[PDB]
């Protein structure tokens, strides 16, 4: 099938969502440095190097280690951790549970927060209807010295509670369950451009990279996500908002996983659309790895989709030809 | 779902008309809304478009004189035509997402 | 564009998800009585009658009333409720927040939608300690304290009712609602439930076209496995049990119909038909202009497992009065 | 991503070969994995995500297709071979095609 239908005006005028946060796509984010992504990322050969299905699954890991630090007066922080490779009930890959975010654990960087539980059948804490906030990511040095990791070889996945409790959790091993929604922790909600930065994205061995090619630089899809804060969980977004990025519109990921596109593009080729604005247009391209490219050069300024008029396909073209950028 | 077009008819040059186009149900669509027109001996042409982000766009011949807008609560899109010229005489068609109307005749004398 | 690409073999062998619960599609659920659905349901004209976008948004409502009932100190039950039509910050529809589920509230034996969230007022007297709690969400009349399920949106209410006692600080009588998108199902008692929501529990807006049977051709929903809400934990290990949730469309179909014009390719009274080939036997599935899928099951209400499915093949456009082969 | 097949050669009728096919990276795809031979290429055998096997009528009862997802590998057990089976056998790993391995069966 032809790639032309994979981008349409609705994708970029309200109905698109990025494949990492599931946030409504309002902007394009040039990445001059280049980047890689595999989790919930599909290519035009219908395959992924990641550990996630093209949906936003809840997170479930049957066995990690839990440890606890804290005086006792609502101070006990819970850290759960497992080696990569132990998510053996995930048919896609045992790297990490389906839905685990491809971001480094926090050690002005944004981190992934979700609401969940650490559970062992013999734990003494009774259930009264709550789940709590955990920072989630790939790391080394858990439990005592968590540090962000960006590969899946020999590293850990961690969930660390943000708020302290007293006693009640004591079992050394336990399962992790986290609801799919991610919000973003950042201690510098003014200095955080967008999350994750290229250097925070976790990728698996084999994952093709998206490097610049001439003035063509890879681009991410950006949308507004809730910031985690201490006023409430998320009512009214009163803790603030940030920009989250993903490598693909989820509608693109999904279609690439459902439908064969493996004959419609060669290495070295982009499928190109034109984006028309008032007072200008630019071109966006898609390669066989499933990355999108823009012709923005060293510019990292976010391109707002507020004034987009329409998307129109252009056709196949080599990735060396410059994607026009007349805004 | 049906569309109801209204507000056409006869106007003299430099006069004004407001076209209205109302869908018969409270539907939502990301497809854009638009007005087309067809003059005698000419092809149908795009006059004005608006996206779900309210971004408007206009044919050269109407840019500055025509304005498209919408009332979501009323399931309605409008075409405000000012300083009408005889060149503007045509059947005007509303495109409400993927829906089309029968068209309303505008005559500028 | 052609509807043919809307069903492929991966949609039904592991990559599909229903448009209501987001659960991996593992079975077809015939509905011989018919049903309606509008929320996160799109037609081939690119439009929806519902209040939700073709994603699973988190739920945010700026303003409802909060009511509290409790005989002791640790069983104070919180009931948030708003009239429909007050979700003013939802561009799609003010009927209800984007993502609010299209299911009747549990009144005083059917499955209910459970999500985790909070009821918040800036003027309130509670401190945040990183938790959200389970609520029953649904449409109703009679809130608070005489809740009856509702299945229509004019003049009715949306409700969030806490399952467990909440904590002190609940002063204000108005408050906002925030609920994470994930839904699990509450069911109880020794009675069995086949799937949730049953047709008589689905909430629709006025004008929503129904899916009525046509001869032996009856509408079908897409079934996946969803967690049961229970008192062992929130969801780890699915130890509270599981059940089947249903939706009117695979979310990939919903999304594509919202993104791409299919309005020329189907007239009223027509199906696009695919062939579903199994080891022994095959059946045809049809899609109509309203976005509903059909199967030729006649009176058979029993689930069709997709575990032995070999492939999906497009067949083409057919009158909807032509019997869809049902040979399993 | 590249494929690597093995197990092709020349054998008398009634004999047996085993075909192997190994993808060069640990990928996941929802597309089924299958073997094809070649007149015009026919489907020899296929298996989907749900591990359900579909066989051509001419090879039914004799051939058995199996998968080891941990090794990124699909197998074709060719038994009771016949001169009708001679062809180039291609592995299909989702959408990835392999350079066929030649199989000949003399009477």
């Amino acid at each position: 099938a032809s790639p032309a239908g994979l981008l349409t005006t609705p994708v970029l005028t309200g109905a698109g969502s990025d494949n990492r946060w599931g946030a409504q796509i309002v902007a394009l984010q040039p990445v001059p440095s280049g980047f890689s992504t595999c989790n919930r990322h599909w290519n035009l050969n219908g395959s992924t190097f990641g550990w996630s299905s093209p949906r936003f699954s809840d997170i479930d890991h049957p066995r990690g280690n839990a440890s606890y630090t804290g005086t006792g007066s609502t101070n006990v922080i819970e850290t759960w951790y497992a080696n990569t490779g132990t998510a053996t009930n995930n048919p896609i890959s045992n790297i990490a549970p389906d839905g685990f975010p491809d971001m480094g654990a926090i050690g002005p960087t944004g981190g992934w927060v979700g609401f969940g539980e650490v559970w062992n059948v013999a734990n003494g804490s009774p259930y009264n209807g709550t789940v709590q906030a955990y920072e989630l990511g790939f790391a080394t040095g858990a439990p005592n010295s968590i540090n962000p990791a960006t590969t899946t070889v020999g590293t850990q996945i961690v969930a660390k509670s943000i708020y302290g409790v007293a006693i009640g959790q004591n079992q050394q091993t336990a399962g992790l369950f986290v609801l799919s929604t991610g919000i973003v922790s950042t201690s510098g909600p003014n200095a955080t451009t967008y999350t994750p930065q290229p250097n925070s994205i976790v990728v698996a061995p084999g994952t093709p990279a998206a490097a610049p090619i001439g003035r063509n630089v890879p681009v991410m899809f950006s949308g507004v996500i809730r910031r985690a804060g201490d006023i409430n969980a998320g009512a009214g977004s009163v803790n603030g908002t940030q920009y989250g990025v993903g490598s693909q519109p989820i509608s693109v990921t999904l279609q690439l996983s459902l439908t064969n596109y493996s004959s419609s593009l060669q290495p070295g080729q982009f499928f190109v659309w034109q984006l028309n604005f008032a007072s200008g247009f630019l071109e966006i391209g898609l390669n066989v790895d499933g990355y999108f490219y823009i012709g923005a050069g060293a510019s990292s300024n976010m391109i707002e989709l507020t004034e987009l008029i329409d998307v129109r396909p252009v056709g196949v073209r080599p990735n060396t030809s410059t994607l026009v950028f007349n805004l | 779902v049906q569309l109801q077009e209204s507000g056409g008819g006869l106007v003299q040059a430099g006069g004004s008309l407001r076209l209205s186009c109302t869908a018969s149900r409270s539907i939502f669509t990301y497809f854009g809304k638009a007005w087309y027109r067809q003059a005698p001996g000419k092809e149908r042409e795009l006059v004005a478009s608006i996206t779900s982000g309210d971004t408007t766009n206009y044919a050269d011949s109407v840019k500055g004189r025509f304005t498209i807008s919408r009332d979501a609560a009323k399931n309605t899109v409008y075409l405000q035509m000012n300083s009408l010229k005889p060149d503007d005489t045509a059947v005007y068609y509303c495109k409400y997402g993927s829906y089309w109307g029968q068209g309303t005749q505008v005559t500028v004398s």
